[PDB]
């Protein structure tokens, strides 16, 4: 009864992962891109900034 | 800046000593051989590594065995207490001397799995470079099976109706042809397999052991020695 | 999602030919090296026989090598066992194998215990 | 009753396919179509951290974004101060095939772990100047592929014995199991806020589970190999995933698919590790190869390529304040970029 | 009383042409070494030390030559001055003689990893080697030293400027006493090193037979035409250099002046074959190597 054990599992897993809140692609995709906007000049592997404002030089 | 120039002072001097040590276990690191013992957990292994022991264990994890030979240091490590999924854990062995290949030669039931892990090792990415020592192990009873006949191994291989022997075959004292025609094809099936492929970048040594053989520690020194003085050939541009 | 649906299979008299089929989604399945799969009742997973990715370097194990010709549709993305020849040895639980990683000559399935990517299987009674 | 459960089985899964169809309505690619390209992002090697004997297979980066930590399966753990490139710590390790390191939020802890199935958790900060094994946590039946400090007293562990597990360092006992991936686990990415952490396994899935609960709140099957690297978007709300098909793959936890897939047509070896910059915008990833491209992870265009290590890169990590990358690869050498 | 040196065409015509091809040839080759050894090699280890220095010293030697073919091809006539002569005939001895000394150290090496390939494993030092190239340039620099004394230009009979490898006649035969010293401590006793160490490394690769491992022919006869090259090309070098420098001391007269003229042409013959090594070497240590060609991309 091990295989019919782990499918229940298996289903009871499905059935918990199957009614969740999903929001559309476009709200996400908007999402990210205003996150990665909003932050890019905190990002210092955009540029090249010189050695007189950066470690490492 | 005086109290930074002192840290700093004191963070080279750490990395100072930290150097001297490290130089210290480079030393010892390549000094010793690290040996991948590989083949089914149910024949070969694990006599060869008490073996080894009474020539240091350990259930906890890898089986660790360390031995000398002559005055050379070699760490045989069995993977126990692993999942059967090989494919990942077994990348971290891409740099280590050989894989010893033990491999129950009586059992023709489990001869084509020996061989599929054999080729799964000889062409796998990160074991392209290491060479594989094969321990054709039980050959005691690969020569009572044969001797009595019971399970023939052109049952299991159809191809070995039609072997003969290598004429530069080594039957030991009082032993039949029979069972050196066995023992000879069993070796030049893993043979084929790591001829097949390679490029000259690794080498298959074969061995025909037994429970009661104690040269297996002469065998894999001497293999690895053969490693070793390839790899030195090629870096030397000797090939 | 990986997923290798297993197709034919069921009773067959010993002697008779069966041709199991493998539908493959979720990779490309052109650049996989494929394989067959079996597990006898109370005997553990065997590995059956492999086929390149091109279709090439066919190989078989020792006991069925001389029938259970493996065979390959990239186009229709399907795998094919051909057993000619049937014998009540046969009789087990053949499987669908994928190797793990695309463009690798090895083929390291954990055949016994779980595989990830291995099919259902389908049953062969001979 | 086998035979009805795997249909249900199948039914579920169709209707959250159908489910995410619904939901998904643009496309990452498309909606980034407007977006000015990141240009050729060229970073420069600042630091090569040498010292490790054999390969190195793992890296973690200080909360400082100075102190580093290096695993090498010689059997070393080397605390580096990549500002001035020296050696801090090196903690030797009883076993030598460590997997996996990781660095405490805090500094005062190290942690590493592989082919013993133990992970071992070192203070940096005892009393006495040495590193000491402060705990040794066992309970995993397979390999410790990661560990992420949660924080002083607890920590992941992601394991081959296709389970991870939440720590409580200091009664040494697994507190919670994660269960349910069939591969090996050989990925771990903590949440920013640290509620979640999502794992990739070698059955071509992730899954996000929830610390304080144990259970897996969703699973994303967007590869088609082994998954070997994986991390989370800064924001939280996404992550990249690096398998054997030489591809990474972005997974929004809120859309619940994927996003944007990131491969070329002429790479075709494994990716060991992928990181993201401080906004996210680039994804560093390394590959089989002896290369780590840096994707925009917007537009799914390599926008650069890191180049030096003589072999395979093993482990990336961009550091907290995004000024610099670590890579780790199997030549023994860690370089910093910038 | 002097010989009339009827064969002085091998000094005028086959010395230029061997010189020049060996230039051709040569630059090449130790600049792809280099090349190869510098910004495509890895982190190196003992032996590419030494196979670096080998290839830097016969790049020096074949930077070397074209003065010493203008000089040639112009009946042994020198322009550059005494100061020029001097440094330009330190130089080529220098490089000459740490290139063999370099492939003794190569050789030494070896032996080592070829006759104990486990027992040298922990004495394979990157540091040592070094080492040990520091003092190999060291020795050879102070040994040659005084060639930046007796290489002094000097005008002859026929109103050349002789740019003097050996020195002058007045200072003859304190530099016989010299170049014997040099010949014995810096070619003769590395010759015997080299050639021991390659019949050792012969007799363990044919006994052995690199066991069952891959035993390609092909390593076997490196390590045999290695030591051949050697010799062929240093012995008759340094046997005439020698014969010369006595038949220049003694000699010198109608009653053997036939003697003179015939080890004058043999000792020049032996000065082109001893530039050849600097061709040779790149090609037998480098491209003659599978791991080399292999890091060619
Ligand atoms: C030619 C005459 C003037 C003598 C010149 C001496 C030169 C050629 C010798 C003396 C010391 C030698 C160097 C000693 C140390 C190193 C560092 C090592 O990592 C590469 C070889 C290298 C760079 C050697 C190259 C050759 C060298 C520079
Ligand atoms: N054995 C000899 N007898 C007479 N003259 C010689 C002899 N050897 C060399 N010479 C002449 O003396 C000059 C210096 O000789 P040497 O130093 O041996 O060669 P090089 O001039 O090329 O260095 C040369 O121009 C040569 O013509």
């Amino acid at each position: 009864t091990a295989s019919i054990a782990q499918a229940r599992k298996l289903v009871e897993q499905l059935k918990m992962e199957a009614n969740i809140d999903r929001i559309k692609v476009s709200k996400a995709a908007a999402d990210l891109m205003a996150y990665c906007e909003a932050h890019a000049k905190e990002d210092p592997l955009l540029t090249p900034v010189p050695a007189s404002e950066n470690p490492f030089r | 800046t005086e109290d930074q120039r002192n840290e700093e002072k004191a963070q080279r001097e750490a990395n100072k000593k930290i150097e001297k040590q490290l130089q210290k276990d480079k030393q010892v690191y390549r000094a010793t051989h690290r040996l991948l013992l590989l083949g089914a957990d149910n024949s070969g292994k694990s006599t060869i590594v008490k073996q080894m022991r009474i020539l240091s264990g350990g259930t906890s994890g890898i089986f660790e065995t360390k031995f000398q030979v002559d005055k050379v240091n070699f760490h045989m490590f069995d993977v126990g207490g692993q999942r059967d999924e090989r494919r990942k854990w077994i990348q971290c062995f891409n740099d280590v001397t050989a894989i010893i290949f033990v491999v129950d030669s009586s059992d023709y039931n489990r001869l084509q799995e020996a061989l599929n892990l054999f080729k799964s090792i000889w062409n796998n990415r990160w074991l392209r470079t290491i060479s594989v020592i094969l321990f054709l192990n039980k050959q005691d009873l690969l020569a009572e099976k044969v001797l009595a006949g019971k399970s023939k191994i052109e049952d299991y291989f159809p191809e070995f109706a039609r072997y003969t022997t290598p004429e530069d075959a080594t039957p030991e004292p009082g032993e039949d042809p029979r069972v050196t025609r066995a023992k000879y094809f069993i070796r030049d099936e893993f043979l084929r397999i790591s001829t097949a492929s390679g490029d000259g970048r690794h080498y298959c040594y074969p061995h025909f052991t037994c429970a009661v053989d104690t040269e297996n520690a002469r065998r894999i020194f001497n293999d690895c020695k053969d490693i070793i003085l390839q790899m030195n050939l090629r870096e030397y541009n000797l090939v | 999602q990986v997923q290798l649906q297993e197709s034919g299979g069921g009773l067959v008299q010993p002697g008779g030919s069966l041709r199991l089929s493998c539908a493959a989604s979720g990779f490309t399945f052109s650049n996989y090296k494929m394989n067959w799969v079996r597990q006898a009742p109370g005997k553990g997973l065997e590995w059956v026989s492999d086929i390149s990715q091109s279709g090439a370097s066919i190989s078989y194990t020792g006991s069925v090598k001389g029938r259970f010709t493996i065979s390959r549709d990239n186009a229709k993305n399907t795998l094919y066992l051909q057993m000619n020849s049937l014998k009540p040895e046969d009789t087990a639980v053949y499987y669908c194998a994928r190797c793990p990683a695309p463009f690798t000559r090895d083929c390291f399935d954990v055949t016994s215990t779980t595989y990830a990517y291995r099919g259902q299987g389908t049953q062969v009674t001979v | 009753e086998l035979d009805q459960l795997r249909q249900e089985a199948e039914q579920l899964k169709n209707q959250i396919r159908d489910a995410r169809k619904a939901c998904a309505d643009a496309t990452l690619s498309q909606i980034t179509n407007n977006i000015d390209p990141v240009g050729r992002i060229q970073m420069r090697t600042r630091r090569t951290l040498r010292g490790h004997l054999a390969k190195i297979y793992a890296m973690h980066w200080g909360t400082d974004s100075r102190l580093l930590v290096s695993a090498s399966q010689d059997g070393k753990l080397i605390i580096w101060d990549s500002y001035t490139t020296n050696k801090v710590h090196a903690i030797p390790l009883r076993s030598s095939w460590v997997m996996t390191c990781a660095y405490a939020p805090s500094g005062n802890y190290v942690a590493c772990g592989g082919l013993d199935n133990i992970c071992s958790i070192y203070n940096l900060k005892t009393r006495e100047g040495n590193v000491r094994v402060s705990r040794e946590l066992a309970g995993h039946t397979g390999y410790l592929s990661c560990c992420r400090f949660l924080d002083d007293n607890q920590i992941v562990t992601s394991s081959g014995d296709t389970t991870c597990a939440l720590w409580d360092i200091e009664t040494g006992q697994q507190t919670t199991t994660f269960t349910g991936h069939t591969g090996d686990v050989m990925s771990l990415s903590l949440a920013p806020d640290t509620r979640l952490f999502v794992s990739g396994a070698c059955d071509a899935s992730a899954k996000l589970w929830d610390v304080r609960e144990g259970m897996c709140r969703q699973t994303f099957t967007g590869h088609e190999s082994d998954i070997n690297a994986i991390c989370f978007f800064p924001n939280g709300n996404a992550f990249a995933t690096g398998s054997d098909d030489a591809t990474c793959r972005l997974f929004d936890l809120r859309a619940d698919q994927e996003l944007m897939t990131y491969s070329h047509d002429n790479i075709i070896c494994g990716i060991t590790s992928v990181s993201f910059s401080k906004s996210g915008r680039l994804l560093l990833a390394g590959y089989d190869d002896f290369n780590c491209n840096v994707w925009d992870a917007l537009k799914a265009d390599r926008a650069g390529v890191l180049a030096g290590h003589d072999n395979r890169v093993s482990c990336l990590g961009v550091t907290d304040d995004g000024m610099a990358v670590a890579t780790g690869s199997w030549d023994s050498f860690l370089k910093i970029w910038n | 009383f002097k010989c009339a040196l009827t064969k002085t065409g091998f000094q005028f015509y086959y010395l230029p042409a061997v010189y020049i091809l060996v230039f051709i040839i040569g630059f090449l080759g130790n600049s792809v070494a280099i090349w190869m050894f510098v910004f495509h090699m890895k982190p190196w280890s003992g032996i590419s030390v030494y196979m670096f220095n080998l290839a830097l010293a016969d790049f020096l030697y074949v930077l070397t030559l074209p003065a010493l073919i203008f000089y040639y091809f112009n009946k042994t006539d020198w322009i550059f001055g005494d100061a020029m002569c001097k440094l330009q005939r330190f130089i080529f001895h220098v490089n000459l003689y740490g290139s063999i000394l370099f492939l003794t150290c190569i050789s030494a090496h070896r032996y080592s990893g070829v006759v104990y390939p486990l027992k040298s494993l922990g004495r394979l030092k990157k540091k040592n080697a070094i080492c040990i190239s520091v003092l190999v340039w060291l020795i050879v620099v102070v040994a040659i030293s005084p060639i930046l004394f007796y290489s002094g230009t000097g005008v002859r009979k026929n109103k050349t400027i002789t740019c003097y490898d050996t020195t002058s006649d007045e200072y003859l035969r304190s530099y016989f006493i010299y170049s014997m010293c040099t010949t014995v401590a810096m070619f003769c006793v590395p010759l015997v090193l080299i050639l021991g160490c390659y019949g050792l490394i012969v007799r363990a690769l044919i006994y052995k037979d690199l066991d069952n491992s891959p035993l390609r022919r092909k390593s076997i006869y490196l390590v045999i035409i290695v030591p051949t090259v050697f010799a062929v090309s240093y012995i008759p070098f340094h046997v005439m250099k020698t014969m010369n420098l006595r038949a220049r001391l003694d000699f010198q007269t109608p009653a053997m002046c036939a003697f003179n003229d015939r080890v004058y042409a043999t000792y020049q013959v032996t000065r082109g074959l001893a530039s050849l090594n600097s061709c040779v070497d790149p090609i037998l240590y480098f491209l003659a190597g599978d791991t080399f060609r292999r890091r060619l991309s």
